């Protein structure tokens, strides 16, 4: 299962 | 970066003229992703070719699988064209058929 | 050990519309899902039978998630062509890898975060979890931004925590296949190069997961010249091939062996001519 909150760069 | 793609031609199975087969294309090692592959049968393309989901590899570069289901012959000649940013001409490889 | 993995690209495209987006999931050698921008579905789709036994509400969740990941790197490539004061018109890559391994004794091992930029190494999650590897001064700017928003915890929640379990219900779910190896179909083939040289080709196939380690010995030491080794390959089934070869005088074909090192491999085997 994916991460729930991707981090943006 | 650029990188250059390496390739593999090659059977899933040991070849024995007469009996199914897939036909193996395996091109690895490249960036950018946007790339031209097809297989041949006596220098034409083939018609029916599926593909892996794009993905890479700890460098960042990455591999695809073309592959067509095929059933060889003692005569018939099978090759993988390949066309990169990196290349100045289509990279054509022939199965040596080895195994 | 064991791992699950998630592969992330995008790319731009300048000419026209949104960039093309793929994602992919493995638990260690094997695929299991897949999201492609341009497909026909927009969800989240299977790629192992193992994993169309989760219901409706594991499908919503990840197609929801997927789609989020994939309007995030849309937003990194806008960033990242500020960043570099880039133009418009080139397009240009980002990739994401994450995911976590469960040692011998199948608990939390090691945790992965990583980011890359037109194929270049950008901003990595560390070790420890807790700090960040910046390659330039552009990942320096996300690398205050992520220290300051406190990412690097919320990343270890998820890699030492839910990473683990899903990764853990996934071996289970399938472990017919996944917690099964497939040892190597080995044989050897002889390719005469003149009246006095040969080529013996050390074959492995059918093999389970891809690591694997092929040598050659000559009366009981290793040997790397006169030798080639291809990269693991894909078999297109689920299963790797990979070859070892080496050249040697004709008439001395019993003095090499080539050896053989897998997984699937009570003891390590031995071919010989």
């Amino acid at each position: 299962g994916l991460l729930p909150e991707l981090p943006a760069v | 970066i650029q990188r250059t793609p390496k390739i593999q031609v090659y059977s899933r199975h040991p070849a024995e003229n007469g009996k199914s087969n897939f036909l193996n294309c395996y091109v690895s090692g490249f960036h950018p992703s946007d790339i031209e592959v097809d297989l041949l049968k006596n220098g034409e393309r083939i018609e029916k070719v599926e593909h892996s989901d794009l993905s890479f590899s700890k460098d960042w570069s990455f591999y695809l699988l073309y592959y067509t289901e095929f059933t060889p012959t003692e005569k018939d000649e099978y090759a993988c064209r390949v066309n990169h940013v990196t290349l100045s001409q289509p990279k054509i490889v022939k199965w040596d058929r080895d195994m | 050990s064991h791992s699950m993995r998630y592969f992330f690209t995008s790319v731009s495209r300048p000419g026209r519309g949104e960039p093309r987006f793929i994602a992919v999931g493995y638990v260690d050698d094997t695929q299991f899902v897949r999201f492609d921008s341009d497909a026909a579905s927009q969800r989240m789709e299977p790629r192992a039978p193992w994993i169309e036994q989760e219901g409706p509400e594991y499908w919503d969740g990840e197609t929801r998630k997927v789609k989020a990941h994939s309007q995030t790197h849309r937003v990194d490539l806008g960033t990242l062509r500020g960043y570099y004061n880039q133009s418009e018109a080139g397009s240009h890559t980002v990739q994401r890898m994450y995911g976590c391994d469960v040692g011998s004794d199948w608990r939390f091992l090691r945790g992965y975060h990583q980011y890359a930029y037109d194929g270049k190494d950008y901003i990595a999650l560390k070790e420890d979890l807790r700090s960040w590897t910046a390659a330039d001064m552009a990942a320096q700017t996300t690398k205050h931004k992520w220290e300051a928003a406190h990412v690097a915890e919320q990343l270890r929640a998820y890699l030492e925590g839910t990473c683990v379990e899903w990764l853990r219900r996934y071996l289970e779910n399938g472990k017919e296949t996944l917690q099964r190896t497939d040892a190597p179909k080995t044989h050897m083939t002889h390719h005469a190069v003149s009246d006095h040289e040969a080529t013996l080709r050390c074959w492995a196939l059918s093999f389970y997961p891809a690591e694997i380690t092929l040598t050659w010995q000559r009366d009981g030491e290793d040997q790397t010249q006169d030798t080639e080794l291809v990269e693991t390959r894909p078999a297109g089934d689920g299963t790797f091939q990979k070859w070892a070869a080496v050249v040697v005088p004709s008439g001395q074909e019993q003095r090499y062996t080539c050896h053989v090192q897998h997984e699937g491999l009570p003891k390590p085997l031995t071919l010989r001519w």
